[PDB]
């Protein structure tokens, strides 16, 4: 069904009255109540109708927080830093005693930084074909995350229109100051260059193990995404700009072979069997050993942005908003199936609205004579509408922050040896 | 003679030290009556302005001030 | 040839004090009334015999600090 | 805008007489500041026993402290675990040579005219 | 014997205060020598490349000239040693006033020890590390014949091989920054593993990096009180020379 | 019932009218706007047009055109709206002769005094006059003058204290005015 924005405001005001799960969100911006004024302090950041933005807002309980989303109905929210004061009382301090202290490290993905590598679609449109992209970047960077690091709680949360974020929220990240997260981007980054670069990655002669498993990783996807649905090297431009890459030497023969080539998948034999033989003549030369892999490198890796990690008090879009263009909702993402995750499926606020409206008409005949609190209809609400697996999904990432809370206190209590 | 309100640098530093706070400070005055107890003439009627505070003018009836006179003016 | 009044006053204040004390303990008072609080009843206080006048001390400017 | 800061005595804030999270202003002798920690400790001698109040000073830095000098706290009461109560300052001025006994009673003449007030309702 | 337990060596992480009294002439001229040292040794690191023999040497003679602590003789070096001590107390308390000042002390600083560091014995590394507060921890040698193949690959200044007769370091991730940066070490679950050079140079820089900030920091609630007539122009004339 | 407000047409004859009245910041916000006329409001019957608050400032806020402070008199919080007065066409100076330069010199030192004397930060003593006003569903005080209290033992606010209490037994707890008698 095609969205209508003139249509938005009362979804708007019925989402955020019975649908939006604010128990959940409260007892993850909560973390147990271990620090004394923890969500007091917590700062975040709406944006009204026709275009009004107010940020330095902070909310004292669960009661507030509904009573304020309810009378203000934003289309945006999103959420800053831990600060050492209340935010909206920020003029009440001395200068300078004012400032971020905690905030959980973030990531962003996003299309505009492939529209120089991939053919499928338009600007700023996906498709299945290209689905497969965000696919192997959240299992690199979560991979990596999990290995090489050891980070253990993650939240991968779907944009709404075409990135992912992923939300690490451990206990010992969110005191790490700017330096240290400029450091981890800058290890979790081989696509380097301005755009009047053409040859964006360089490979040396000994490999990074973590390089080595990115491309293991890359080499399951790599054969169907790119040589059949992309079709790389369908045209003479197409194996024109691939030759950009190559050396220079070799200029001719790859042409007349793929002159003799006829699909994608000989052309990528006969460069294959190119690269393995320029290979035993490599001696003291700009190219490496590795064409073929610097080729899937600048092809296949994904590209961080910097700015969004390095800051210590910048702002995201909030996971369960609205996307005020297309309308769907940013669901919590599965890892453990993401490779059936189809964006394209991802209910959105008119059906959720049209289902609530059902399951009312529903309930006017089988769930009549109750006298339930509010609390206990929106529970309802949300737990029979197409929203309920996201949740659960919610529920077993806090489930998992509540275990590690319990595990980290009775570690504390067998250190002070006392039951 | 400078005449603020009613029907050269010396003139600047005049309006200048008649207007800023260090002039308009709290003090404590001893004053007496201007009109002299012996004197004898009660005929003020009561008059009526026009004072407009929320950009909508009002009329009242108000009172004649009160002239005094100075014997001795203290800081505090 | 370095001194500053807040070591000085800090010693006249430590030497009164403690006079005070021991005398309070050796004559078994309860508790001293401060000098500028007003009261309708007999109270004790303790201080520092003064002058207020730079010339001799006289029976008629006495001020207890 | 934050609460009003209403008068206590220091014996009074002492006793557990205020609720958490009440906005008071108090009164007191200075007698330390550890500086790693940013905590300063008051007392005020009520006859012949002394009372604490222990004030934390992390948004009033920097700070010239001086040993045995009144001062005036304002800020909010927080209670804790172990550290019993800790008023977070706002607003820390340095007063000596105030007249105590005035203060007091001006501060008890001014909650009896607030009773008598609040007496007619 | 209170001269050599006080400063038992050249290198120094600067954590006992001093505790004696000096007369005013010597504080500025301390003061003043310091500074100029420190703008010698920024100069020096800029027009060449750290490193070398020429830079090395014009920054020996530079220390030399201001009758500082560089080298290790076993006579009559109480003196450079209680100069530089009471000298770079007396910058941190000038130094302490804005973030770009403290940024380029601690950068200066930091230079100025990885050289001194660069110039000494490997048995003097030894006592200077058991001296101060770090301890390290060495892992096994079935643990360092487990993971040879990704250090080796890693390559943190090893080539060939190298592995052998060399001590592998466990720290945590967030005290190898330098190395964490470029992919020059192999992290696993949260732990680098380092050579012993890389380890000592990089780790040793690090920790006295964030514990001078944290001092600082801490020094910057105390000019509250420095109220002083005396240091006063001092103070005013170095802040911004 | 419902205490019918004095008549608009007799408010002139009250005393407090025309007089900057000391009352409770508390009593500020809660007294009962008139409805005959707005930004006129009553307490106990008299037509209080202006105000006379001080207090200690606990939040400073500025932007292109005005400032803005928080009085807190240990009753209540709030804002005091302080205007920026335009310094068009500066005063140019000359070198007269030697009287007139003494004259300079003097004027500049008192407009440095008065520039000293408006500057206020967090912590500091206010005294605010002005007259009450409603902007957007809040009470504020549109201050006429204003300046720093010098207070360094605080004796002006303890005696302040002290006297209001029988200001408001002596004059404002009372009936009304005399018109006609």
């Amino acid at each position: 069904e095609t969205f209508d924005p003139t249509e938005l405001p009362e979804l708007l005001k019925l989402y955020y009255r019975r649908l939006f799960p604010y128990s959940q969100y409260y007892r993850w911006l909560n973390y147990g109540g271990v620090i004394k004024n923890y969500f007091q302090h917590r700062e975040f950041s709406f944006t009204l109708k026709d275009d009004i933005y107010i940020r330095y807002q902070s909310f004292n309980n669960q009661s507030d927080l509904e009573k304020e989303m309810q009378k203000m109905n934003p289309y945006k929210i999103d959420i800053g830093a831990v600060y050492s004061h209340r935010p909206n009382q920020h003029n009440t301090v001395k200068l300078g005693a004012f400032q971020a202290q905690e905030k959980e490290l973030v990531f962003d993905i996003d299309m505009t930084d492939y529209d120089d590598v991939r053919r499928c679609c338009s600007s700023a449109d996906i498709c299945p074909k290209c689905w497969t992209l965000m696919t192997m970047a959240i299992r690199i960077i979560d991979r990596a995350l999990k290995e090489d690091f050891g980070f253990k709680h993650r939240l991968w949360v779907y944009s709404g229109r075409r990135g992912v974020h992923c939300w690490v929220c451990d206990e010992s990240v969110r005191k790490l100051s700017s330096a240290v997260r400029s450091g981890i981007v800058e290890y979790l980054s081989l696509v380097k260059g301005g755009q009047d670069v053409k040859k964006k990655v360089h490979l040396s002669e000994k490999i990074h193990p973590f390089i080595r498993k990115s491309i293991n990783i890359i080499k399951k996807y790599f054969e169907e995404y790119a040589l059949v649905n992309q079709d790389i090297l369908e045209n003479k431009e197409s194996w024109d700009k691939i030759l950009a890459l190559v050396p220079e030497t070799i200029h001719d023969e790859l042409q007349q072979s793929f002159q003799k080539s006829h699909n994608s998948l000989q052309r990528w034999e006969h460069l294959k069997k190119v690269a393995s033989r320029y290979q035993n003549n490599i001696k003291n030369d700009k190219y490496g050993p590795w064409l073929e892999w610097e080729i899937m490198l600048q092809y296949c890796f994904p590209r961080l942005d910097i700015n969004v990690s390095k800051g210590i008090n910048h702002l995201l879009k909030s996971p369960f908003s609205v996307h005020p263009k297309t309308g769907r909702i940013s669901v919590p993402i599965d890892l453990q199936k993401v490779d059936q995750f189809d964006p394209f499926t991802v209910p959105t606020i008119s059906f959720i609205c049209r289902e609530l409206d059902a399951i009312s008409t529903n309930e006017e005949e089988k769930e009549e004579n109750e006298a339930e609190s509010d609390v206990k209809h929106r529970t309802r609400d949300y737990k029979k509408t197409s929203l309920a697996p996201y949740v659960k999904v919610f529920e077993h990432f806090l489930e998992n922050l509540d275990k590690s809370r319990k595990g980290e206190l009775l570690k504390k209590s067998d250190l002070q040896k006392d039951f | 003679v400078l005449q603020f309100a009613g029907p050269e640098p010396m003139t600047m530093f005049l309006w200048t030290l008649c207007t800023s706070p260090s002039v308009l400070r709290p003090i404590v005055l001893s004053f007496e009556l201007e009109r002299k107890p012996s004197k004898i003439v009660p005929l003020e009627p009561p008059r009526l302005q026009r004072f407009q505070c929320g950009e909508l003018p009002f009329l009242t009836h108000v009172n004649p001030r009160l002239r005094l006179s100075c014997l001795s003016i203290r800081e505090s | 040839m370095f001194q500053k009044l807040p070591d000085i006053r800090e010693v006249l204040t430590c030497k009164i004090e403690e006079l005070g004390s021991e005398l309070k303990e050796h004559y078994k008072i309860e508790a001293f009334t401060p000098l500028l609080a007003p009261a309708q009843e007999p109270v004790t206080l303790l201080g520092q015999i003064g002058c207020d006048s730079n010339g001799k001390l006289n029976n008629k400017s006495v001020i207890l600090e | 805008l934050p609460k009003p800061g209403t008068y206590y005595l220091p014996w009074e804030v002492s006793a557990g007489q205020v609720p958490d999270g009440s906005t008071l202003r108090t009164f007191g002798r200075l007698c330390l500041y550890d500086m790693i920690q940013s905590r300063v400790t008051l007392m005020a001698q009520h006859g012949s026993d002394q009372h604490q109040v222990l004030v934390c000073t992390k948004l009033v830095e920097p700070f010239h402290a001086q040993v045995g000098s009144l001062y005036i706290v304002l800020g909010e009461l927080q209670h804790q675990q172990d550290r019993g109560s800790v008023v977070k300052a706002r607003v820390l001025t340095c007063v000596e040579g105030m007249n105590l006994p005035l203060l007091e009673q001006a501060i008890r003449e001014q909650r009896l005219y607030k009773q008598e007030r609040g007496g007619s309702q | 014997d209170q001269r050599n337990a006080s400063y038992p060596h050249c290198l120094q992480f600067y954590l006992q205060p001093p505790s004696e009294n000096i007369s005013l002439i010597e504080f500025e001229n301390l003061a003043i020598d310091r500074v100029k040292l420190l703008k010698s040794v920024e100069n020096l690191g800029v027009s060449y490349v750290k490193g070398t023999e020429q830079y090395q040497s014009k920054l020996e003679s530079e220390l030399r000239k201001l009758k500082f602590s560089y080298r290790e003789n076993l006579e009559d070096e109480y003196e450079p040693r209680r100069r530089d001590h009471i000298s770079h107390f007396i910058l941190r308390l000038a130094y302490c006033q804005s973030e770009e000042l403290r940024r380029w002390f601690i950068q200066q600083e930091m230079d100025l020890l990885r050289f001194r560091f660069s110039i000494l014995p490997k048995d003097k590394i030894q006592d200077f590390l058991k001296d101060s507060q770090l301890q390290f921890e060495a892992i096994s040698d079935e643990e360092k014949t487990l993971r040879e193949q990704e250090i080796v690959a890693s390559s943190p200044s090893l080539s060939g091989l190298k592995l052998g007769f060399e001590s592998i370091y466990k720290i945590p991730f967030a005290d190898a920054l330098d190395l964490f940066r470029g992919r020059k070490v192999y992290l696993e679950d949260g732990f680098a593993y380092v050579p012993l050079k890389d380890i000592v140079a990089i780790i040793l820089n690090e920790f006295r990096a964030k514990l001078s900030k944290a001092l600082a920091l801490t020094a910057r609630s105390l000019p509250a009180v420095q109220s002083d007539e005396r240091l006063q122009p001092l103070l005013n004339h170095l802040s911004h020379s | 019932r419902c205490e019918e407000e004095t008549p608009s047409l007799l408010w002139g004859l009250d005393p407090v009218f025309l007089a900057f009245a000391k009352l409770y910041i508390r009593d500020i916000l809660d007294m009962k706007e008139s409805r005959q006329v707005p930004g006129v409001f009553l307490y106990n019957g008299h037509p209080i047009k202006q105000v006379d608050v001080l207090g200690t400032v606990i939040g400073v806020r500025e932007r292109d055109a005005f400032y803005s402070y928080g009085v807190d008199d240990s009753t209540g919080v709030i804002n005091c709206i302080c205007w920026k007065k335009l310094n068009t066409e500066s005063v140019s100076a000359a070198p007269s002769a030697a009287r007139e330069l003494s004259l300079t010199s003097q004027l500049k030192k008192l407009q440095e005094t008065i520039e000293q004397k408006t500057k206020i930060e967090i912590g500091d003593t206010i005294r605010v006059r002005g007259s009450i006003r409603t902007y957007r569903e809040e009470r504020e005080i549109h201050a006429t003058t204003y300046y720093k209290v010098d207070d360094p033992v605080w004796n002006i606010q303890i005696a302040r204290m002290l006297e209001l209490p029988t200001i408001y037994r002596k004059v404002y707890d009372q009936p009304f005015h005399s018109s006609a008698l």
